[PDB]
RNA sequence: CAACCCCCGCCGUUAGUUGCCAGCGGUUCGGCCGGGCACUCUAACGGGACUGCCCGCGAAAGCGGGAGGAAGGAGGGGACGACGUCUGGUCAGCAUGGCCCUUACGGCCUGGGCGACACACGUGCUACAAUGCCCACUACAAAGCGAUGCCACCCGGCAACGGGGAGCUAAUCGCAAAAAGGUGGGCCCAGUUCGGAUUGGGGUCUGCAACCCGACCCCAUGAAGCCGGAAUCGCUAGUAAUCGCGGAUCAG
RNA sequence: GCAUGUGGUUUAAUUCGAAGCAACGCGAAGAACCUUACCAGGCCUUGACAUGCUAGGGAACCCGGGUGAAAGCCUGGGGUGCC
């Protein structure tokens, strides 16, 4: 999450395929989960802080 | 004549909402099929619990929106100027088509 | 029943039998017994000796076969090297040539394996 | 790696969540983006009020963003001003009809939030972290508080050496479900370094 | 005039319809003996009837739906037993000591992350 | 392959040089960095330079070597042996 | 034969249709 | 099993002739759970042995365990030099048990094409007294009183 | 620790659509239509199990065995990790003390690399076949996913796929063939109708672009491998073994 | 035999961490360019991003040419809003 990758991320590119999702948070590159724009760090997190509405923990 | 799907993530307040509406429709003149409980669609998610390495632990969070059907044959007048006065949970979504 | 150059060997059945010869793999030789209008299912010592001959018509024509075929392949590969291309190199140095990776594996490439010495890790011995 | 986030864990059970909506998947991944840029805000520009929770409700095109604050006058200004410039602001960055309005957290010892928050405050003017722990478990006993449980983590005092500091009374059943525990966690920044402080209080069996 | 009985069984679930006369059964709209074609399994099914001697005495209108065709065999199995006592509360008596009406508790399990399989942990061989 | 919907792949601005290059009898040494350009028969008998990631080397373009594309022809990596 | 590409078993697992595993 | 001892699985009886003992003996035939398969593995080979015999299967059969169950086996000791093969008596089921697996294990040895028939003539076969699945439990008898030196060592 | 929470096993009440079809009316034989919610189910609240009952042992706690019961002695599985240990891991998620660079250790680009290969180990896939392999016909799942997408059905094409095009913001429309299994037929112990590496050739799709370095289809090639040395791993019941299915990331 | 990870070696670079169990299909729940942190080459220097400050020139913004692998570099025109 170098700052210039951050915002190279958002720069509409020069091909359609040069599209790729960071964290909308720290930025992180890869473990990004679309649906939440988050990665799969930030997603813990703020899953257990209660501010991603209606997301329980699991178990069955 | 009218049908109400209802689908929210909290069951308690979107179950709730639902009595709100099936009396709602009796106190103004119409027969009813009740809230019928719909399947629901779990959207799981399966995240490495430590920042580092250690894949070999997992924690497993999920996503339940729950869907409520009613219907309300015999569709009065006295029903809709009764529904359009309503609105009371936060977390539950409405769409209605005359169908 | 000698086509294409080799003897198939009877007491196999036809559909399989012809395999035996270079180009043709499974599916050639289902076309060919069509083509020449054989029940396959018969064995290669039960033919008639003209149903045998029209087999060879079709096989030994239209397809490029046998050690003929190997020629093509061959100086194929060869222009490759002649070219000094990519897939030429690979092919010299008798290394897989499709993209494979080549820190393990590989082996069909390079044959057997030649061991050597190796180091000492990662705390002492 | 040891012990679950005790409200992510008691969540939907004993403990409700921050954000309170419904959004299918297209929508949901800007909403949730949308609230973390007020709760971004209103952390910033309310740490002198001393603010516990950042509540956001919403329906179509509206926000109800309820905040939870210590000190309600300071949320508010002075003749009704401040308040104002929030609410505009705010519906500057959302570009919805953001309704914000202000709710007194009467105690401020029986926030886990705010007594994590107080103790950080605390050792940034620096001052002895032992006393201000045994001080804080106090004050929140004195409260009602049927439990509690504050922990200091890192260079205490100056320190080259990282270690730990903790306290509690009553007791504070991490492993008890119907346990309603509230958690709070602070950071404190220093010259000497970071540290983090942790208040958990228990608050009454259901 | 029928005896019904439902027969569950692991993911499968087994309606069964009893109505006296010749011996024949039908399952979802085949014979019985078409329907479990080359199962040996499939004659466990009409254990519960051989048990108290009432097997032609009846015929079967059955069907099943979900798990694999065993599942549902020991699904019908008891939802024919289920049935017997509907008809005739006496019949426990008979069926209890083989334990006919036992729905069977056991059930695939989930699969646990860090595992292959729920417990067959992967290999951690050599140091 | 390419789909041989959309014929082959180079790119317009080695295509250009060569063009112009032809349509004006001249064979003097082209540079480029586009690898990933098919070979047209229109480059035969002319040299390109092209990038391995370190440098431009020279390339004769005889008939033969026209289905391919040019980094065929500039190797990328470095190798001798083991030791 | 799950490693044979020529079987419906081959494109069964590789999860693909072709000659010898053909949809409809 | 350190706590308790094991309770031995009580075996549904057979589809066929209601002997627990067939069954026991089908599960060791099948493999991956393929019990289908298995059965009529076991049942055309009762064919073959109902067919080339006359008599009942189910008892050559229950005569072909008898003949392979090992009155007694060695087990392993270590003393204070090393390892004494020590021989010692063999259970009621561990008999059992060992002749089923001892059955199957060596009938799948048999030159013969087909497994129906591999498992018949083994079932035949040992019935009688002969054949590799007698003398593996010929086998681990002998050795019983062929260390008979160092049966002072037993538990 | 246990318990309060979730899933599975039995029954209840409320609920009848996009689910369900038991008797009945109409049928183009499709639950298709009438009609009905019985049943299945779906999913929200509840009941039920306490060593309660009987026998035996024991001061007691509890243990063994039996009866009723769907379930019996924690019924099966989950979530839940004590004070602390490892100066464990991570400054490359984020945050942060201190040290270091500032026309360079910052930033943009194009190309190359992370994919290199005398070799060695770790984890796994596919096999070495007849309790199998191939071809055809014929059954029985669950859990998910999808209106920028899933793509039914028609057409061209050996096929990947392409052109046309209906339904579906989805218990309705779709992905969707479940595979093992069943019935028929083939092969007959063979490096084989076992195995499908490797390579030659011809195509498809995505993508600005498949040389380095994509997957897929078809033809041809048909390597090692005939059950693995010393060592060594997993699992105690719906488990192991075996067989398919879905999803996240994702143009691929 | 092949797939992946790793040791090593090689390389202009084979970015980096993980190292007995508790590293090795592990960070990576998606490396052709992107990702991308490495290497080569061509480029920019208040900078791709924040809040400003002193001095001059400008509305903001919109479109076209040259050169170039692109980036960048040079250049032409339209446009005059608000307090
Ligand atoms: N984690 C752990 O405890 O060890 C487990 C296992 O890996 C051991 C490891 N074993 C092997 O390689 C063997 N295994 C097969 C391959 C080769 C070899 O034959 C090893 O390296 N042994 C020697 C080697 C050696 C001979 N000479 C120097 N300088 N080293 C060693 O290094 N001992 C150390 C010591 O002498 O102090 C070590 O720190 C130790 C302290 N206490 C004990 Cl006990 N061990
Ligand atoms: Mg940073
Ligand atoms: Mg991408
Ligand atoms: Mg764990
Ligand atoms: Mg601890
Ligand atoms: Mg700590
Ligand atoms: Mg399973
Ligand atoms: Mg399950
Ligand atoms: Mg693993
Ligand atoms: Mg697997
Ligand atoms: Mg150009
Ligand atoms: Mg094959
Ligand atoms: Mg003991
Ligand atoms: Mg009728
Ligand atoms: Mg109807
Ligand atoms: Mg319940
Ligand atoms: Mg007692
Ligand atoms: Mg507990
Ligand atoms: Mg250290
Ligand atoms: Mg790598
Ligand atoms: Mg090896
Ligand atoms: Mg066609
Ligand atoms: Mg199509
Ligand atoms: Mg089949
Ligand atoms: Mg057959
Ligand atoms: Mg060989
Ligand atoms: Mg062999
Ligand atoms: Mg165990
Ligand atoms: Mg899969
Ligand atoms: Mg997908
Ligand atoms: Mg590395
Ligand atoms: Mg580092
Ligand atoms: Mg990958
Ligand atoms: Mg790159
Ligand atoms: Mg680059
Ligand atoms: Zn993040």
């Amino acid at each position: 999450a170098r700052k210039a990758l951050i915002e190279k991320a958002k720069r509409t590119p020069k091909f359609k395929v040069r599209a790729y999702t960071r964290c909308v948070r720290c930025g992180r590159a890869r473990s990004v989960y679309r649906f939440f724009g988050l990665c799969r760090i930030c997603l813990r997190e703020l899953a257990h802080k209660g501010q991603l509405p209606g997301v329980r923990k699991a178990s069955w | 004549k009218i049908r109400i799907k209802l689908r929210g993530f909290d069951h308690k307040t979107l179950d709730a909402s639902a009595q709100k509406i099936v009396e709602a429709a009796r106190r103004s003149g119409a027969q009813v099929s009740g809230p019928i409980p719909l399947p629901t669609r779990v959207r799981r998610f399966t995240v490495i619990r430590g920042p580092f390495k250690h894949k070999d632990s997992r924690e497993h969070f999920e996503l339940r929106t729950h869907n409520r059907l009613v219907d309300i044959i015999n569709p009065n007048r006295k029903t809709i100027e009764q529904l359009m006065t309503l609105d009371l949970p936060t977390g539950v979504e409405i769409e209605i088509k005359t169908v | 029943a000698r086509i294409a150059g080799v003897e198939i060997p009877r007491n196999k059945r036809v559909d399989v039998a012809l395999t035996y010869i270079y180009g043709i793999g499974k599916a050639r030789a289902k076309e060919a017994l069509e083509k020449t209008g054989i029940n396959p299912a018969t064995r290669v010592k039960d033919l008639t000796e003209a149903e045998v001959v029209r087999l060879r018509e079709y096989v030994e024509n239209t397809w490029k076969l046998e050690g003929e075929l190997r020629a093509e392949v061959a100086a194929n590969i060869k222009r490759l090297m002649d070219i000094g291309c990519y897939r030429g190199l690979r092919h010299r140095r008798g290394l897989p040539v499709r993209g494979q990776r080549t820190r393990t594996n590989a082996r069909t490439r390079k044959g057997p394996r030649k061991t050597v010495a190796g180091k000492k890790k990662a705390p002492r011995k | 790696g040891n012990k679950i986030h005790p409200i992510g864990f008691r969540l939907g059970i004993t403990r409700d969540w921050e954000s309170r909506w419904y959004a299918g998947k297209k929508q949901y991944r800007h909403l949730l983006l949308e609230d973390q840029r007020i709760r971004g805000l209103l952390e910033k520009e309310l740490y002198s009020a001393g603010l516990a929770r950042v509540d956001i409700e919403r329906a179509a095109d509206n926000v109800a963003v309820t905040v939870h604050v210590a000190k309600p006058g300071v949320v508010i200004g002075r003749g009704g001003e401040r308040i104002r410039v929030l609410r505009e602001e705010l519906a500057k960055l959302t570009g919805k009809n953001v309704a914000l309005n202000v709710q007194e957290v009467q105690n401020p010892n029986l926030s886990a939030p705010l007594v994590a928050q107080r103790v950080a405050e605390q050792i940034e003017r620096r001052f002895a972290v032992r006393r201000a722990i045994k001080q804080a478990v106090q004050r929140v006993m004195e409260s009602g508080a049927k439990g509690a449980k504050v922990i200091v983590s890192g260079r205490i005092g100056g320190a080259e050496q990282a270690r730990t500091e903790w306290a509690a009374q009553g007791r504070v059943p991490l492993h008890t479900l119907r346990a309603n525990i509230d958690y709070g966690f602070a950071l404190a920044r220093t010259t000497y370094g970071v540290l983090g402080v942790k208040a958990y209080i228990f608050l009454g069996e259901v | 005039e029928q005896y019904y009985g439902t027969g569950r069984r692991k993911e499968a679930v087994a309606r069964v319809f009893l109505r006296p006369g010749n011996g024949k059964v039908t399952v979802n709209g085949q014979d019985f003996n078409e329907y479990f074609q080359g199962l040996v399994r499939a004659v466990a099914a009409l254990e519960p009837l051989r048990a108290v001697d009432a097997l032609g005495h009846f015929d079967a209108y059955i069907t099943v739906r979900g798990g694999g065709k065993s599942g549902q065999i020991d699904a019908i199995k008891l939802g024919i037993a289920r049935a017997l006592v509907q008809y005739n509360p006496d019949y426990r008596a008979k069926l209890k000591p083989l334990g006919f009406l036992t729905r069977d508790a056991r059930v695939v399990e989930r699969k646990k992350y860090g595992k292959h399989k729920a417990r067959r942990a992967p290999q951690y061989s050599k140091r | 392959p390419r789909s041989l919907k959309k014929g082959v792949f180079v790119d317009d601005h080695l295509l250009e040089k060569v063009l112009e290059l032809n349509a004006k009898g001249e064979k003097r040494l082209i540079k480029t960095w586009s690898r990933r350009s098919t070979i047209v028969p229109e480059m035969v008998g002319h040299t390109i330079a092209v990038y391995n990631g370190k440098q431009h080397v020279p390339v004769y373009i005889t008939e033969n070597m026209v289905g391919h594309k040019l980094g065929e022809f500039a190797p990328t990596r470095t190798y001798r042996g083991h030791g | 034969g799950k490693g044979d590409r020529r079987t419906r078993r081959g494109k069964i697992w590789r999860g693909t249709y072709g000659k010898y595993r053909p949809r409809k | 099993a350190r706590r308790r001892r094991a309770e031995v699985r009580q075996l549904q009886p057979d589809l066929v002739y209601g002997d627990v003992l067939v069954t026991a003996f089908i599960n060791k035939i099948m493999r991956d759970g393929k019990k289908n398969l298995a059965a009529r593995i076991f049942y055309d080979a009762c064919k073959i042995i109902q067919e080339k015999t006359g008599q009942e299967p189910l008892k050559v059969f229950k005569q072909a365990v008898e003949n392979v169950k090992p009155r007694m086996e060695v087990r392993s000791r270590r003393v204070g030099g090393a390892n004494y093969q020590v021989p010692m008596e063999v259970s009621p089921r561990r008999q059992q048990s060992l002749a089923l697996r001892w059955l199957v294990q060596a009938a799948n040895q048999r030159p013969e094409r087909r497994a129906a028939v591999r498992i018949a003539h083994e079932l035949m076969d040992a019935a009688e007294g002969k054949g590799g699945a007698v003398k593996k439990k010929e086998d681990v008898e002998r050795m019983a009183e062929a260390n008979r030196a160092y049966a002072h060592y037993r538990w």
